[PDB]
C-alpha cells in the first residue's frame, strides 16, 4: 500500500492519506482517514486541527483583477487532533494504525464522515483568458495548529490538500431510454408522430450514443430539417437557483420527411472536450490543480432526496427537434416543430 | 509526492 | 534530460517450473506508474501488468509485480512453456514513455555440444564473382560460442558474420551461422581454409578443415 | 479487436512515407492511438501519441518538427505522416492503442510495417546452394542448405518444397553486410539414407521484387 504525502511550508507538519478520490456510494461516503505528523520541536502552541472543506470557488464578474477568486464554505467540519480531548475517543482504522506503527506518536488520527446529498467535486471549465485557481465545487483538508478556533491561521503553520468526492457508473443498467410526440395541426386531422430512442441508458464518457429515430409525417406539412443534439444540464444552488442547458454533441441532418411518408434513421453523436474548449463555464469532472479532465459525469441524487442540494448538479438530455415547414393559412406566425427530449447517465464505470 |  | 529504465539481468536461463524475478530501476521516481511487456520473435508485444501490480485481464495469475522505491520487479511463481520470450519493464508518470533494454529468458538444457560442419562455396558463387564459406553449428546449448576462422594457419578477422537462431519448442537448442566473406581472388590463393570453434560441451577446440 | 497498420516500404533518406492504423471494437474517443519504434534487436521507443478526445499531440524530442501524427475519426485510422526521413528511423513500428480513462499501459498492439530507409536501390536475391559433401554426413544424418545473398528489402520469406518440409528446418535470421545488401542462411538435417534417392529444394519467395525461385540442392 501506498499514501499520498504534502507538507507545510517550513516542513513542521505533513498530512497523510490513503487516497484522494472518496467514492459517494450515494448510501455512504467513504471516510476521510489519516494522519497528520508533528514534530514536539515545532509544537508551541499545543493545539492541533484538522478540517474537512466543501467549497465553491468563483469570481465576481464587477471585479476586474484577472484572476481573483473567492470561496464561499458550503459544508464544514473540524476534528481536534491534539490534545486529545477525554470526550472524544475513536477507534483508529486499519489504514490508521500502520501509520502510527510507521511514524509514531507523532502522528495523530483524523477522520472525517461526508454526510449524504452533498455535491460531487464539479469543476467549472475556465476560459482561455483565466489565470486564478479553478472554480466550482472542490473538496479539502486544511492541518494547522492554533491556540484555539479564533485564532487566524498562518499560512506558514499549515498545509492544505485537494481532495475529491466521486462517482460511478451503477452496476444495473437502467430502462432503455424511450419518448415519443404527436402534434396535431389545425388544418387537418392528420398527425405528425416522432419516436425516438437511444440504444442505452448508460454511457461511458467519449462513447457513442446511437439515436433511432422514427418520424410518421401524415400532414400536409413537411419536415425540413433534423436537430439532435446532446445536451448538458447544470443546476446551480448556491445563493438563489441558476440553471442552464449546453449542446455538447449535435448534427442538423438534412434528411426530409415529405407529407404522407414514413422515415427511420440511426444517428450517432460522441460528446469530447475538444470541440468545446470555448464554452466557459462548461461543467466538468473535479480538477486536483488545473490538468484537463472530461466532461462532468452525471451526478447521482438519492431517490427520496432532500433536494435543493447546493453546489452543481449536472445531468445529460439527447434532445431529437423536427423543424417543420410553417407557411399556409397562418403564414410563418405559428411554429410547428416538434421535439423530444431523451435523458441518459454518462459517467466513468466502476474501477476493480 | 506519496511514500509507502 | 529523459527517465530511463534498466532492467537489471541481460539474459536469464531457467528450467521448466522455476521462480523467475527481473528487477528494473527507474532513473527517478515515476511514482506506480510501471508496466511490463512480453515479446515473441517475430511477433508484437503483448501487456502483462500495470500501475506497478496490478494483472491485466487474460494474463495467468502467475504473473505479479512489485514495486520497492524506484526498483520494480515481475516475478512468476511456476514458469510454463508459454512463458519463455524476452521481457520490457515500462514507465509512464512522465512523458516520453520509456522501455528497459530486455531480458532473454530461456529454456534450460543439458550442456550439448554442437555437430558443427563445413560447406564449401558453390560451383555458382565463384562463377558470379565472390566466395563465401559457411561453418555450421546445429543442435547446442547454452547459446553462447566463440567461432574463429583460420585461413592458412592465421587467425583471419575483420570478415566474419555471425547469425544465432532461437531457441526451438520442441527439443530446445540453438544454431549458428558464421559466414566468411571473401572475393574469388583470394580463395584460389593459399587454400587452406579452416573453422575453429570453441563451446562448454567441447572440452577441447574441435577444427573442421576443407580443401579442393 | 484488431490494429491493422499499412504503408511501409523502401524510402530514399530525406524522403516520405505515411503510416495507416485501422482500429475495429475500439471508440475513437475512449481511447489514445500512440505509435512505437523497434529496430531489429535493439528494443523499444516511443515515437508520437495522440489524444482525440482532448485533441492533443505529443512527440518525441527525436521526432519534433519531423513527424506529424493525425487521425480520422469517422474512418477509425490513425495516421502518422514521416517527413524528412533517416537511416536511424530504419524500424517496425508497432500501432498501440491506450485507455483514455484512464492510461493502464499499451493493452493491443499491431503487427508493426516493416519500415525501411536507405539509398540502397531494391534488389533480388542471387540464391546458391550449399552442397552437402563428405564434411556434412554425420551421426546417420546430412545436412542441406541454400545461401540468400545480395537483397537489401528486410521482408524475405523461404520454405523447402514449398512448405512440404518442416522438419528440423532452421531458417537464421538476416544480418546486414558491409557493403549494404541484406545476407541470410537457411539449412535442414535430413537423413543420409533418403539423400540421393528423393530430391529437395529450397522455395525463396521475395515479395519486394517478385522472384521465385525453385533451385535444386545436390551433393558435391
Amino acid at each position: 500500500t501506498r499514501v499520498f504525502k504534502k507538507a507545510s511550508p517550513n516542513g513542521k507538519l505533513t498530512v497523510y492519506l490513503g487516497k484522494r478520490d472518496f467514492v459517494d456510494h450515494i448510501d455512504l461516503v467513504d471516510p476521510v482517514d489519516g494522519v497528520v505528523l508533528v514534530d514536539p520541536e515545532y509544537l508551541k502552541e499545543r493545539r492541533v486541527y484538522v478540517t474537512l472543506t466543501c467549497a465553491f470557488r468563483y469570481g465576481r464578474e464587477d471585479l476586474d483583477v484577472l484572476g481573483l477568486t473567492f470561496r464561499k464554505d458550503l459544508f464544514v467540519a473540524n476534528v481536534q487532533s491534539f490534545p486529545p480531548a477525554p470526550e472524544d475517543k475513536k477507534p483508529l482504522t486499519r489504514l490508521q494504525e500502520r501509520l502510527i506503527k510507521k511514524l509514531g506518536e507523532h502522528a495523530y488520527p483524523f477522520t472525517f464522515e461526508i454526510p449524504p446529498n452533498l455535491p460531487c467535486s464539479v469543476t467549472l471549465q475556465p476560459g482561455p483568458e483565466d489565470t486564478g485557481k479553478a472554480c466550482g465545487v472542490d473538496y479539502e483538508v486544511k492541518a494547522f495548529l492554533a491556540e484555539n478556533l479564533e485564532e487566524k491561521i498562518h499560512k506558514r503553520n499549515s498545509v492544505r490538500l485537494v481532495i475529491r468526492k466521486v462517482q460511478y457508473a451503477p452496476e444495473r443498467p437502467g430502462p432503455q431510454p424511450t419518448a415519443e410526440t404527436t402534434r396535431q395541426f389545425l388544418m387537418s386531422d392528420k398527425p405528425l408522430h416522432l419516436e425516438a430512442s437511444l440504444d442505452k441508458e448508460i454511457y461511458y464518457h467519449g462513447e457513442p450514443i446511437s439515436v433511432n429515430v422514427h418520424v410518421t409525417n401524415n400532414t400536409n406539412k413537411t419536415v425540413k430539417k433534423i436537430k439532435i443534439s446532446v445536451r448538458q444540464y447544470a443546476d446551480i444552488v448556491l445563493f438563489n437557483t441558476a440553471q442552464y442547458k449546453v449542446p455538447v454533441a449535435m448534427e442538423e441532418a438534412d434528411d426530409t420527411v415529405a407529407p404522407s411518408s414514413t422515415f427511420s434513421k440511426v444517428y450517432t453523436l460522441t460528446p469530447f472536450l475538444a470541440n468545446n474548449r470555448e464554452k466557459r463555464g462548461l461543467a466538468l469532472d473535479g480538477k486536483l490543480k488545473h490538468e484537463d479532465t472530461n466532461l462532468a459525469s452525471s451526478t447521482l441524487l438519492r431517490e427520496g432526496a432532500n433536494r435543493e442540494i447546493l453546489g452543481i448538479i449536472v445531468s445529460y438530455k439527447v434532445k431529437v427537434k423536427l423543424v417543420v415547414s410553417r407557411g399556409g393559412l397562418l403564414g410563418d406566425l405559428a411554429s410547428s416543430d416538434v421535439a423530444v427530449e431523451l435523458p441518459f447517465t454518462l459517467m466513468h464505470p466502476k474501477p476493480k | 509526492a506519496s511514500s509507502v | 534530460s529523459d527517465i530511463q529504465m534498466t532492467q537489471s539481468p541481460s539474459s536469464l536461463s531457467a528450467s521448466v517450473g522455476d521462480r523467475v524475478t527481473i528487477t528494473c530501476r527507474a532513473s527517478q521516481s515515476v511514482s506506480s506508474a510501471v508496466a511490463w511487456y512480453q515479446q515473441k520473435p517475430g511477433k508484437a508485444p503483448k501487456l502483462l501488468i500495470y500501475s506497478a501490480s496490478s494483472l491485466y485481464s487474460g494474463v495467468p495469475s502467475r504473473f505479479s509485480g512489485s514495486r520497492s522505491g524506484t526498483d520494480f520487479t515481475l516475478t512468476i511463481s511456476s514458469l510454463q512453456p508459454e512463458d519463455f520470450a524476452t521481457y520490457y519493464c515500462q514507465q509512464y508518470k512522465y512523458v516520453p514513455v520509456t522501455f528497459g533494454q530486455g531480458t532473454k529468458v530461456e529454456i534450460k538444457r543439458t550442456v550439448a555440444a554442437p555437430s558443427v560442419f563445413i560447406f564449401p562455396p558453390s560451383d555458382s558463387q565463384l562463377k558470379s564473382g565472390t566466395a563465401s564459406v559457411v561453418c555450421l553449428l546445429n543442435n547446442f546449448y547454452p547459446r553462447e560460442a566463440k567461432v574463429q576462422w583460420k585461413v592458412d594457419n592465421a587467425l583471419q578477422s575483420g570478415n566474419s558474420q555471425e547469425s544465432v537462431t532461437e531457441q526451438d519448442s520442441k527439443d530446445s537448442t540453438y544454431s549458428l551461422s558464421s559466414t566468411l566473406t571473401l572475393s574469388k581472388a583470394d580463395y584460389e590463393k593459399h587454400k587452406v581454409y579452416a573453422c575453429e570453434v570453441t563451446h562448454q560441451g567441447l572440452s577441447s577446440p574441435v577444427t573442421k578443415s576443407f580443401n579442393r | 479487436v484488431q490494429l491493422v497498420e499499412s504503408g511501409g516500404g523502401l524510402v530514399q533518406p530525406g524522403g516520405s512515407l505515411r503510416l495507416s492504423c485501422a482500429a475495429s471494437g475500439f471508440n475513437v474517443y475512449s481511447s489514445s492511438i500512440h505509435w512505437v519504434r523497434q529496430a531489429p534487436g535493439k528494443g523499444l521507443e516511443w515515437v508520437a501519441s495522440i489524444s482525440s478526445y482532448y485533441g492533443y499531440t505529443y512527440y518525441a524530442d527525436s521526432v519534433k518538427g519531423r513527424f506529424t501524427i493525425s487521425a480520422d475519426t469517422s474512418k477509425n485510422t490513425a495516421y502518422l505522416q514521416m517527413n524528412s526521413l533517416r537511416a536511424e528511423d530504419t524500424a517496425v513500428y508497432y500501432c498501440a492503442r491506450s485507455r483514455q480513462f484512464w492510461y493502464s499501459g499499451l493493452d493491443y498492439w499491431g503487427q508493426g510495417t516493416l519500415v525501411t530507409v536507405s539509398s540502397a536501390s531494391t534488389k533480388g536475391p542471387s540464391v546458391f546452394p550449399l552442397a552437402p559433401s563428405s564434411k556434412s554426413t554425420s551421426g546417420g544424418t546430412a545436412a542441406l542448405g541454400c545461401l540468400v545473398k545480395d537483397y537489401f528489402p528486410e521482408p524475405v520469406t523461404v520454405s523447402w518444397n514449398s512448405g512440404a518440409l518442416t522438419s528440423g528446418v532452421h531458417t537464421f535470421p538476416a544480418v546486414l553486410q558491409s557493403s549494404g545488401l541484406y545476407s541470410l542462411s537457411s539449412v535442414v538435417t535430413v537423413p543420409s539414407s533418403s539423400l540421393g534417392t528423393q530430391t529437395y529444394i529450397c522455395n525463396v519467395n521475395h515479395k519486394p521484387s517478385n522472384t521465385k525461385v525453385d533451385k535444386k540442392v545436390e551433393p558435391k
